[PDB]
């Protein structure tokens, strides 16, 4: 019973999915920079300072994920749009798992 | 070309009268109103939408509500009282307040009119992007109850923003002008402006004689608006989640935020429909929250609040020594006036008088300001 109407909803989710991939890349870039600093020759104090210096970026990544969740939350998917509903659930869970990694980063910088 | 600027506590609007018509200018993000926000970061200064978008990331250095401090003394009761609710620091500089923030790695402070001039610069640039031409003349509006210092402080912000402030007019007067209540038939018209928008509630009664305006009285609540109504809906859904799942989501800030954003949207939906649905996957502890709310319930949750708006109305008719029957026109400005239960409590207080509201309530004031700007240009 696949309908053309559900395609319109699946496309919305695919764009959101792409947006999430982009934020995830930034989180990875952010993670490499984090390890790079941890591996760096900076003196423990300027190091702690470069780390907390990464605070702005992690908060910006967290905020972008939150805006995505808010956008996913505007969708209303009928019970019969099973594929759309499953896609929505999968995306929210992926975003939430990325949020948890961001929180782990916030726990390693500016002390904890 | 001269423009009209509505400098709001939380949002501003700019319009222009061109080709015999008024155009509310959309900003770079396509919004016809711009947040009165200024943010200071380690690298740049953001204004408008860009400033509001990063508030969650930099709360202590993102300023808004400058209109509440402008032209006031530090020891002013409003200042002392309001600052308890701001994330940013307000300091005293010789009896004059300044907001203190971290900007570009340094501690900087700004006077209220500087912050507002920054917002005015944005509205100026917004009109120029739309017009593709320079802008230097403008009419800026203020609340009917603003005093000399406040009026001058606003004029000054315009000046700092490099604007030639043709005149500072009262917001309710601008709304009346937008509807053209100053060009109607007969004589001495009594007009009441019901302004519920941007976080403030103001009622004003005006008399128009041969196009001349006189403010007879002003009443309202300086800290009342949509966010209070949304919060009641949020309270509603938090309780409902507790009933259904026996879990309290109130200490998880992200769950509360997703809920609040969903409620703000549902509220807008309930202004043109009788029920709104919300689907939020994995809201808290993996639990999906699919639910709905009727217009009826929304109104019951805000019963005291909606009803309370009439307190200021009667007080305004009181000090205007007028009777509700003597009011000739009623004008609605402010987004919250889109709420039907608000329109009823009002229209029936004035036993059936039709209300003026064909003009977007968020833009009426700027609209009226644009009209005046052209005539004064």
């Amino acid at each position: 019973g696949n309908s053309p109407q559900e395609e319109v909803e699946l496309k919305k989710l695919k764009h959101l999915e792409k947006s999430v991939e982009k934020i995830a890349d930034q989180l990875e870039e952010l993670n490499k920079e984090l390890t790079g600093i941890q591996q760096g020759f900076l003196p423990k104090d300027l190091q702690a300072e470069a780390l907390c210096k990464l605070d702005r970026r992690v908060k910006a990544t967290i905020e972008q994920f939150m805006k995505i969740l808010e956008e996913i939350d505007t969708l209303i998917l009928p019970e019969n749009f099973k594929d759309s509903r499953l896609k929505r659930k999968g995306l929210v869970k992926k975003v939430q798992a990325f949020l948890a990694e961001c929180d782990t980063v916030e726990q390693n910088i500016c002390q904890e | 070309p001269a423009v009209g600027i509505d400098l709001g506590t939380t949002y501003s609007c700019v319009g222009v009268f061109q080709h015999g018509k008024v155009e509310i200018i959309a900003n770079d993000q396509g919004n016809r109103t711009t947040p009165s926000y200024v943010a200071f970061t380690d690298t740049e200064r953001l204004i408008g939408d860009a400033a509001k978008n990063q508030v969650a990331m930099n709360p202590t250095n993102t300023v808004f509500d400058a209109k509440r401090l402008i032209g006031r003394r530090f020891d002013d009761a409003v200042v002392q009282s309001d600052m308890k609710h701001w994330p940013f620091m307000v300091v005293n500089d010789a009896g004059r307040p300044k907001v203190q923030v971290e900007y570009k790695g340094e501690t900087k402070s700004f006077y209220p009119e500087e912050v507002s001039s920054m917002v005015l610069t944005k509205m100026k640039e917004i009109a120029e992007a739309y017009l593709g031409k320079t802008v230097t003349n403008a009419v800026v509006t203020v609340p009917a109850y603003f005093n000399d210092s406040q009026r001058q402080a606003t004029k000054d912000a315009g000046t700092i923003a490099g604007l030639n402030v043709l005149r500072i007019i009262n917001e309710p007067t601008a709304a009346a002008i937008a509807y053209g209540l100053d060009k109607k038939v007969g004589a001495e018209r009594n007009v009441l402006i019901f302004d519920l928008g941007g976080g403030t509630f103001d009622v004003s009664i005006l008399t128009i004689e041969d196009g001349i305006f006189e403010v007879k009285s002003t009443a309202g609540d300086t800290h009342l608006g949509g966010e209070d109504f949304d919060n009641r809906m949020v309270n509603h859904f938090i309780a409902e989640f507790k009933r259904k799942h026996k879990k309290d989501i109130s200490e998880n800030k992200r769950a509360v935020r997703r809920l609040r954003t969903a409620c703000e949207r549902a509220k807008r939906t309930l202004s043109s429909s009788t029920q709104a649905s919300i689907e939020i996957d994995s809201l808290y502890e993996g639990i999906d929250f699919y639910t709905s709310i009727t217009r009826a319930r929304f109104e019951e949750l805000n019963a005291d609040l909606f009803r309370g708006t009439l307190d200021p109305v009667e007080k305004a008719l009181r000090d205007a020594k007028l009777d509700k029957s003597q009011i000739h026109d009623i004008v609605l400005v402010g987004g919250s006036t889109r709420i039907p239960k608000i329109q009823k409590l009002l229209q029936d207080f004035f036993n059936g008088k039709e209300l003026n509201k064909s003009i977007n309530p968020d833009e009426a004031v700027a609209y009226g300001a644009a009209v005046q700007a052209a005539i004064l240009s």
